[PDB]
């Protein structure tokens, strides 16, 4: 992927359509909930999350 | 070439069934040619073949005009091919069909059968719908009381009491020692992995159908302290949530903090929720004291 043509701005635009049907996915029924405990399943930092989210 | 061991046939016939099943209009030898649809299918295992000939078997059927005899066997011998293939509600449309057999044949043999598996489509029914209407079917009949399992039937139908499944351990249990009613209950079992589904997925039905019941209520039953009451983890509970977030839990207020859930009190629009029930409140309210009042003052009258 060093070598990827510029369609790897689409790569990380489906990455981040998934990460949206996530994000969508397992919030949605949470009104308040702690956000280590949800990120716990996804196992990921919360930095770029909360990155993304507030974008 | 079911004793010859060669079952590379079987994609043949059943490619020239589909070509000798159409073309002509025949009663008696289609019935009779059908079986074979899932006769070598045993052998076979198929999903999509599955999928391809119950959509090209039951696709037109009603009542008469078919006569092989045995008809109701081969009805029981049908669509449980799509139960071993399919879960649980394949069947919704199988066994309550099966109505209809204890008046062809002796009454004294469908208790271990037909009575047994009658309850299975109404347990396995969905909560959104058929369950309202599904319910009335078997109600009215003077053998459903004499059924043991009249009770936890009554109890599956409405207004659900919490109570421990440790009692109804030892009542499944003796449901399997007895072979006097519903005895094939080992032949039911007779799946080691199918029983344990089966069973775990209707302990987690059951145990998401009281909480879609308690749903209705907003007496906020506080399930933290429920789990501590039904002495479980929260870890399964959470997994039971996994289960309610398709189940439409999407609808909901919950704490950070604590572990209480709320399914009731939203945002409250002014011009929504608080408006409807102050209409229905006081209308009801203004003609109830309209109706009665003025009776009273006609009452009032017989005494003169």
């Amino acid at each position: 992927l060093r070598d990827d043509p510029i369609i790897s701005t689409h790569l990380a635009k489906l990455y981040d359509n998934l990460l949206e049907q996530n994000l969508i996915r397992v919030i949605e029924p949470f009104s308040r909930v702690q956000i280590e405990h949800i990120s716990s399943l996804i196992k990921l930092s919360k930095a770029d999350v909360e990155r993304k989210l507030s974008q | 070439k079911e004793q010859n061991g060669d079952v590379k046939e079987a994609a043949s016939i059943l490619q020239e069934l589909q070509v000798e099943t159409y073309g002509s209009m025949e009663k008696k030898e289609r019935v009779e040619f059908i079986l074979e649809q899932m006769r070598l299918c045993l052998a076979v295992k198929d999903y999509i073949r599955t999928q391809i000939i119950s959509k090209k078997i039951n696709t037109k059927f009603f009542q008469e005009e078919n006569t092989e005899k045995l008809k109701l066997k081969y009805y029981n011998l049908m669509i449980q091919l799509d139960q071993h293939e399919g879960s649980y509600l394949s069947i919704c449309k199988h066994y309550r069909a099966i109505y209809d057999t204890p008046c062809i044949q002796a009454e004294s043999e469908k208790w271990q059968q037909a009575l047994k598996s009658v309850v299975l489509y109404v347990i396995l029914a969905p909560f959104d719908n058929e369950q309202s209407d599904l319910v009335h079917r078997i109600s009215g009949d003077k053998k459903l009381e004499e059924i043991p399992k009249y009770k936890d039937l009554l109890k599956l139908f409405t207004t659900m009491e919490l109570m421990r499944w440790s009692t109804l351990v030892e009542d499944y249990g003796m449901e399997l020692r007895k072979g006097s009613l519903e005895s094939p209950a080992t032949d039911v079992f007779g799946s080691t992995e199918e029983g344990e589904k089966r069973w775990k997925d209707l302990k987690n039905r059951v145990v998401e159908h009281n909480i879609r019941i308690m749903a209705k209520y907003y007496t906020r039953i506080t399930m933290k302290r429920m789990a501590q009451l039904l002495d479980l983890s929260v870890d399964e509970s959470e997994a039971f949530l996994s289960n309610l977030v398709v189940n439409k839990t999407i609808f909901a207020k919950v704490d950070r903090l604590a572990g209480i859930i709320n399914f009731q009190r939203p945002k409250d629009p002014n011009n929504l929720l608080n408006d409807w029930s102050q209409k229905l409140n006081s209308l009801m309210s203004l003609v109830n004291k309209t109706t009665h009042l003025i009776a009273k003052e006609e009452m009032i009258h017989n005494l003169q």
